[PDB]
């Protein structure tokens, strides 16, 4: 039925914000709220004229949360939707979870509780975060735990942002990340990774745009999201709600890890050429240069696909097209199970954000896949982190808000054992 | 998210005058008057170096602490001098005597709380106080001697916030008490235990930047002030302009130091005196050009943060940056991962179209310690002036137990060349 | 490589439908425990809670030096003050009877006179 | 902040009378009090003088005497108009040329009155720093009293620190025979009252106004001129304000490393007759036994500290290549564990000298104040003569005359053969 | 700082009606009136030998003692006869006897308090009196007996105050009385005992140095007054005028001294009768030209002052007296360091261009004490003239007492001759 997105840390908020404009732009809905079931999904209709999000965005500074309260979508959200923490989570784990964290954790949870209240049978939850920094980490664990707790059955999707060497902000990122992914991972149903990297990467290759902002990378995440979402927005068959989500993508509720890949990036500049046809796209979602976690899963094998597409298309060609990705390409499906490839079509023709970076168009795709190459990630972060760790590197700012040194220790020996999960699914 | 500014002893007070004018120009205020310039960004983050009062007017968050009249009617009768506010100056009366114990114990104590009375004031009228920062000589006593007490009596105060100081280490050539040594390691002692970043300015480095490197003949303390606040700029910039990050302090702490005793950075700036981006690089990144005296050769850099000034594409700045990490990919500990970040600026300094500045945790450092300790031992040998000190009521072990204490942490430096 | 494709779900504006194309070919997180986050929090405290009972220290010895200070000063100002006036009060008092031991070595060769002077008084 | 002198014994006196005359034409006083000069009210050379009531300059002096004759030279020949008349006095018996009389038995009477009038100069002082004691090292008053002083002082003033400018007593312009006992008994009881101690040596002086000077036989008041001018050399440094040496404490803070080795050693720099030496060469004539200032050698002992005290015109860009060259070709001689010292303070004030005096108008002096440890062959030339009269009990008994003791010679000796082995002691 | 004066008996009163007009005419005295003279120094020292009394005038601190009218009239009828105050005069009327004893016990003591009576007055009228000085014969009774014990009683009142005497040691040779060993030896005694220092004026000397070198034929007590005179004139000099040194006579004794018993100078002179420098100082160090018979030759000098008068350049005077240590230098007990002092007085005697003096603590005076006790111990052998005195109630063994006392005298400058 219904719908609550969170968005917790800097990353985590812009993201949404960035979402949420797109999200707005595909359903007609003026800034003001009005538009002149279904679109309900995501949003509910409060008071008359206006279309208010089910969402709460969380942070602890001002400064980020500042600002949608400030550029127009300032009149989107309602004020007691958008919360604010006053002093910093400062780069680590530690101070968001425990220290900082203990103190607004009754707050948010109390908010969402308010937008669950209306809500005749609420579906689940799409939390938004950073994997490395401060909040992102450690807030949006205790708050996974926590809703875990209120909230049973309840799926929750998280949208990870896995760190990347050029736009990153702090040193100790890999420490957050593998401390965070430890406690979340259990409390959670599927998770998205988004490796900043890649996406950087597709803004450079795709778009030309010479180094990428954040703002940049962001509208890009946007459609990514916008493109998942996209089937319990409108309502069209495959992932019409959440549960089918894990039922399609994670066969072991472990690797919870599904590769994305979208479908055709082209610059605004290049907005009339001869359009993409549905074969060409399709064998685009196969291609490391078109993927949205730096791996290669010609080499790691695939243990259930998905294809999403949106647009304007006919399953006939879809067909055709899944058939000839088959004889000139790279099968690698693992020892028991069918050889996927569910498929979704939305009619809902693609619309991106205005004086964007991107172009109309008029069929895009969306690959959805379980790989066991998608642990390429799961070590190029371990090993940053067993390296530091080798010498207590940064640990006593850790120990320092109050946690243990063995934490430390058992969270990475659960990659460890995610690691040695994964790569025996190996066929 | 806001700042105080303790400014205390002659070396520090003249280096925060200098300091205070550069960066007052930079966001544009008269003597008093508030603004006057065509630049807009600036009064952003005014909020964390200027506490505001009624009608126009900045006045910056400044303690002004000196155990002689002297130095401060010097700042008063000249540069910026109508800037700080009158009760914000703490006046000394008594001596001073280039003696770290008077300073710490006797002469300064008697103090302290008409100074800590101040920063009480300022510190709880400041909506979120950061933390606080201390500019000041490290051999010579008003200054480390007070200042390490000050700090020591900050901490404890407030915990919780942390806590900033450019301390000028000093040299046996541009100096003037036998000493100094004594004065130095009985403060870097101090400093070691309860700060959580000291920038390591060596007026042997500041000398030698004007005589190896500037056609500067009889240099000052005027000229090679010069330096110090210009390192001072470039070093605070980003916690008082842009909105790039935001720097914490806090943040920049955390991130640059691995273990807590070790917090100690070499500055190093990019033009001088009274540039292209890859000139401008290794500039900073050379060691004929950092504000201590070592050579970030013998010592590998544990991680740096740097920070280039004013509009070019860094476009460039990544293909450079990223360039000295290979041309040197030795010179820094593969155990940290990605330990350069670097952050860029588009509004210059007083005069010059480009900039840059480098701060940097290298054990490097452990050369400038390892060579004060050595004129030390070299002196509490048939303990001499030391008799200075005994007679004011400190102990004669007291001296071995910082000896002692820095010595180690020269051995730690020292430990980290690993693997 | 051609296909045979199952199809769930035609919708208002969308399908959906698997394509299986080669056989598959093969054969608990409840509560109690936010008393850790406070166990966290007591560590937050006896740590600082101690590097300030530690600050206790490294001031009551301002207190021991500015008095050891004091304690030693007027040791030696009411130590070279009787280093004096007894050590001056054993000087009056030394010449003095020096002056005298001159003067009954001089009232001596005095009433000696006296006693040969009467002693005029005899001689017939 | 302020700075008080003490001048007792007709050495003393004199030595102060012709350097206060040389504060005045330095700081440019007519001897009627009044300097059309700046001004004043009631800083800068405010350390010394005091702006008492509305045209006047007074010195912070106090002139102690046993007999009148000296103090009454002063009220009598100009600069009569300059102290003011209580701050002058006089014992009408005399000291008699030993430390016994002084100290315990003509002493014991004006001392009251001395530290009172002492007092009343303290009194308007917001901040006194220190007393100047001048004083002979032999002879009658100048032993005995600034003895008796130096204790005194050390009781009503705490910290305050002392400095003595002692006069160490020459075979040729001497008064007593029993000078060497006097010598060695003061300086024993008056060595842990003072903290740091210039000592003159007068036969020194006296080759210096014979070598360069060209005096065929030198007054007093020749001498005297000599010493104003080194005096007024260290002085220097806090009248002014100049560069370094800025305080009293800090000053010697440079100059005494351990708490009896007070004795520095002085050597002014060019000393020439009226009727320009460059920076290099006067810096270079600051080493050297002849424009010594104690009649000895420290190319032979140690050095321990050491502190090059310029005045005129003068850039440090030169003082540095000076010193350096000074290492290059001489005698380096620094101590185990001692940096190489060199603090080195300039004033840019241009040296005036005393107008129909002996000596000319200089454009640069220097003034090298060293801590060697050769400065202890004054230290037994002065014993071997104690040692050798005493060995026979030779004039001690006009000591025990006054009410002394036998066992204090002994043990005053007894010091200077520890402080002897001291120094010695400081060796490599 | 002001000094009184005792003449007593024939010898001292002459001796003293010399000293006293000489004395006067170096300051210029009338018989009474006060000044004239073209000189202006002489009066800045008047005062420490004479009291003045009002109008003009200028009157000496003169007591002069006899047992006799006689000699008194003698003055008072001859040279400056005018000028000693009235009752200032103690006449005898009684026999002298030329007897120890009467002058010491009976006719003498008899008077003693009417001398004492004036003593008293000038003392105790003087603003800060240095100590006395007395005249007088050795052998002869009024003046070496009431002499002896004036002194006697003038310490004890006054301890105090330091004291001072030329006794005149007398010979077999220019002599009367048969017993003068007896009275001097009586005396010695005494004086060793209570004087500071004694100037040893030998007549045996005295009458030498007239015919042994003047060709002086038959000498008076006339021309031989003459030398005592010169000498003390002499002697004095650095007491009554310049500003050289001041010389206390307390100064003088504590310097001149080594040992309380041994205050016994011989004097001399430079030019003699009724000069050049060198020619001046070897004849004032003259053995045949000393004022006491012995020769500074057997016997070495314990300590020596000396003084040159008249303007000529000391810068001679230096290079002179530091020659004799030299050509002499043997003769200085090398145990005393420098035991030779000059001063120069740069305004001449009577008569005479260039003048200088001699003060000699020489343990060659052991010379004399021995030729004494040697025609003393001669006569007390089988009692000789003795029963002049054991009648008039003196002691058998008081003698023997004496001779005792000197003979050490005798064996401790034997004993000053050391290493
Ligand atoms: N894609 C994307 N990544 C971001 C963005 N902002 C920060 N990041 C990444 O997120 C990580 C830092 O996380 P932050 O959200 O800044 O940390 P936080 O504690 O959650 O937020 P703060 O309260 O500002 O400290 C780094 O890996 C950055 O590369 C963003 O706007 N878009
Ligand atoms: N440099 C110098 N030395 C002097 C002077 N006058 C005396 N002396 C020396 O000082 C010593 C004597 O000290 P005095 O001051 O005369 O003795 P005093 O008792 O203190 O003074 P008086 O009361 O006059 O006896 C000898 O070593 C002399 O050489 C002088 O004017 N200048
Ligand atoms: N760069 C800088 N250093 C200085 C300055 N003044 C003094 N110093 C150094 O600091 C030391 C003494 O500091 P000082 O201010 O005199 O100490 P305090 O006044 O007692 O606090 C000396 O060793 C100098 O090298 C200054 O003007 N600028
Ligand atoms: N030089 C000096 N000595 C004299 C004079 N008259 C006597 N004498 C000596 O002094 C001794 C006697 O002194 P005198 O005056 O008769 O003793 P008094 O009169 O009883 O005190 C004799 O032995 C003489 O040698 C004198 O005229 N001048
Ligand atoms: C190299 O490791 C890091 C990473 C991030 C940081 S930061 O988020 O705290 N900000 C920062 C990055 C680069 C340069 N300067 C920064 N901030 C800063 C703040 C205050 C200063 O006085 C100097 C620099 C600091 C050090
Ligand atoms: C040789 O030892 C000394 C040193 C100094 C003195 S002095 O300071 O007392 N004056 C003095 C020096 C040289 C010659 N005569 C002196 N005074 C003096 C005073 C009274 C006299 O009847 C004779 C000499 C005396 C003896
Ligand atoms: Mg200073």
């Amino acid at each position: 039925r219904e719908c609550i997105s969170i968005h917790v840390g800097q990353a985590g908020v812009q993201i949404g914000n960035a979402c949420w404009e797109l999200y707005c732009l595909e359903h007609g809905i003026q800034p003001d709220g009005q538009m002149p079931d279904s679109f309900n999904t995501f949003f509910s209709e409060t008071g008359a004229g206006k279309h208010v999000p089910r969402a709460v965005f969380v942070d602890l500074e001002p400064t980020v949360i500042d600002e949608v309260r400030t550029g127009t979508y300032r009149q989107l959200f309602h004020p007691e939707q958008l919360i604010t923490g006053k002093e910093d989570a400062a780069n680590n784990y530690a101070r968001g979870h425990y220290t900082i964290g203990k103190e607004i954790i009754d707050l948010v949870l109390d908010r969402i509780r308010k937008l669950a209240d209306q809500c005749t049978g609420l579906q689940g939850f799409l939390v938004f975060h950073s994997f490395g920094g401060g909040t992102g980490s450690g807030f949006t664990s205790l708050l996974m735990e926590r809703l875990s707790v209120d909230y049973g059955k309840k799926s929750k999707l998280e949208f990870s942002i896995y760190p990347a060497p050029q736009v990153s902000t702090a040193v100790v990122e890999p420490y957050n990340s593998i401390l965070t992914t430890h406690t979340t991972l259990e409390h959670s149903d599927c998770a998205f990774m988004v490796d900043n990297e890649a996406i950087y990467d597709i803004c450079r290759r795709n778009l030309d745009i010479e180094r990428p902002t954040y703002t940049n990378l962001n509208r890009l995440i946007g459609q990514i999201v916008s493109s998942i979402t996209a089937s319990l927005r409108f309502d069209g068959a495959l992932n019409v709600d959440l549960t089918e989500f894990q039922t399609n993508l994670v066969p072991y509720p472990r690797i919870h890890f599904p590769l994305a890949t979208y479908a055709p990036v082209i610059s605004a500049e290049k907005a009339y050429h001869e359009q993409l046809s549905v074969a060409e796209i399709t064998n685009a979602c196969f291609e490391p240069a078109n993927q949205m976690v730096k791996c290669d899963p010609r080499h790691g094998k695939y243990m259930a696909c998905c294809l999403l597409y949106r647009g304007d298309v006919v399953p006939k060609d879809v067909n055709a097209a899944i058939a000839t990705i088959k004889t000139k390409r790279t099968i690698q499906f693992v020892d028991w199970c069918p050889t996927g490839f569910k498929v979704g079509i939305n009619y809902q023709p693609p619309t991106v954000v205005p004086g964007g970076d991107l172009a109309k168009v008029q069929r895009a795709v969306c690959m959805l896949s379980n790989t066991t190459a998608i642990a390429e990630a799961w070590a190029r972060l371990d090993h940053k982190f067993d390296l530091m760790y080798a010498k207590r590197a940064f640990v006593h700012w850790y120990v320092g808000e109050g946690m243990e040194e063995g934490e430390f220790s058992e969270a990475r020996e659960d990659m460890a054992a995610l690691e040695k999960d994964y790569e025996e699914v190996g066929v | 998210r806001e700042i105080v500014h303790i400014q205390a002893g002659q070396c520090g007070n003249q280096i925060g005058a200098k300091f205070w004018e550069v960066i007052s120009d930079e966001h544009g205020i008269d003597p008093t008057g508030s603004y006057h310039g065509d630049s807009d960004l600036q009064l952003e983050r005014i909020n964390v170096y200027y506490n505001e009062a009624t009608g126009n007017k900045y006045v910056p968050r400044a303690i002004l602490v000196d155990l002689e009249p002297g130095t401060m009617d010097s700042v008063r009768s000249g540069p910026f001098g109508q800037i700080f506010r009158p009760d914000n100056f703490v006046f000394g009366q008594s001596g001073a005597g280039n003696n770290w114990a008077k300073g710490h114990y006797t002469e300064g104590a008697e103090l302290v709380d008409s100074v800590l009375d101040v920063v009480r004031k300022e510190s709880e009228s400041c909506d979120c106080l950061q933390g606080f920062q201390l500019t000041h000589s490290l051999g010579g006593g008003t200054g480390s001697g007070m200042g390490t007490l000050l700090i020591s009596k900050i901490r404890e105060e407030y915990p919780d916030r942390i806590m900033n100081t450019f301390s000028v280490m000093p040299s046996p050539k541009v100096s003037d008490t036998v000493v100094e040594p004594y004065n130095a390691t009985l403060s870097v002692h101090q400093l070691v235990e309860n700060t959580d970043e000291t920038y390591s300015i060596d007026n042997e480095a500041l000398y030698d930047i004007c005589f190896r490197t500037l056609k500067l003949t009889t240099p000052t303390y005027g000229d090679l002030n010069h330096l110090v606040s210009a390192t001072m700029s470039g070093v605070t910039t980003c916690l008082r302009f842009p909105g790039q990050l935001n720097a914490d302090l806090r943040k920049l702490a955390v991130n640059m130091v691995p273990f807590p005793r070790l917090h100690f950075f070499m500055p190093g700036f990019a033009p001088l005196t009274s540039l292209t981006v890859p000139e401008l690089t290794q500039q900073m990144f050379d060691s004929k050009n950092m504000m201590a005296a070592c050579d970030p050769r013998h010592g590998r850099y544990l991680t740096v943060a740097a920070v280039f000034r004013g509009r070019m594409s860094m476009k460039e700045v990544d293909e450079q940056m990223l360039n000295v990490q290979n041309k040197n990919s030795s010179y820094f500990v593969e155990w940290i991962p990605n330990n350069v970040k670097t952050a860029v600026c588009d509004i210059p300094p007083r005069g010059l179209k480009m900039s840059a500045t480098f701060i940097g945790n290298s054990t490097a450092i452990q050369e400038l310690f390892k060579r004060i300790s050595e004129q030390f031992t070299a002196m509490f040998r048939r303990k001499a002036f030391l008799h200075w000190y005994t007679g004011e009521g400190m102990d004669e072990m007291e001296f071995t137990e910082a000896e002692s204490n820095m010595n180690d942490l020269v051995s730690e430096y020292q430990q980290y060349q690993d693997a | 490589a051609d296909m045979e494709v199952i199809e769930l779900n035609k919708c208002t504006s969308g399908q959906s439908f698997e394509v299986i194309l080669k056989p598959p070919s093969f054969d608990p997180s409840l509560e109690e425990i936010q008393k850790k986050l406070e166990a966290a929090e007591e560590r937050r405290k006896y740590q600082e809670a101690e590097l300030l009972k530690h600050l206790a220290e490294k001031r009551e010895h301002e207190r021991e030096v500015i008095q050891k200070a004091i304690e030693e000063n007027n040791n030696f100002i009411k130590m070279a003050k009787e280093k004096l006036a007894q050590k001056m009060e054993s000087n009056k008092e030394n010449r003095e009877a020096h002056l005298a031991a001159m003067l009954e070595r001089l009232q001596e060769k005095d009433k000696h006179a006296e006693e040969v002077r009467k002693n005029k008084e005899l001689k017939e």
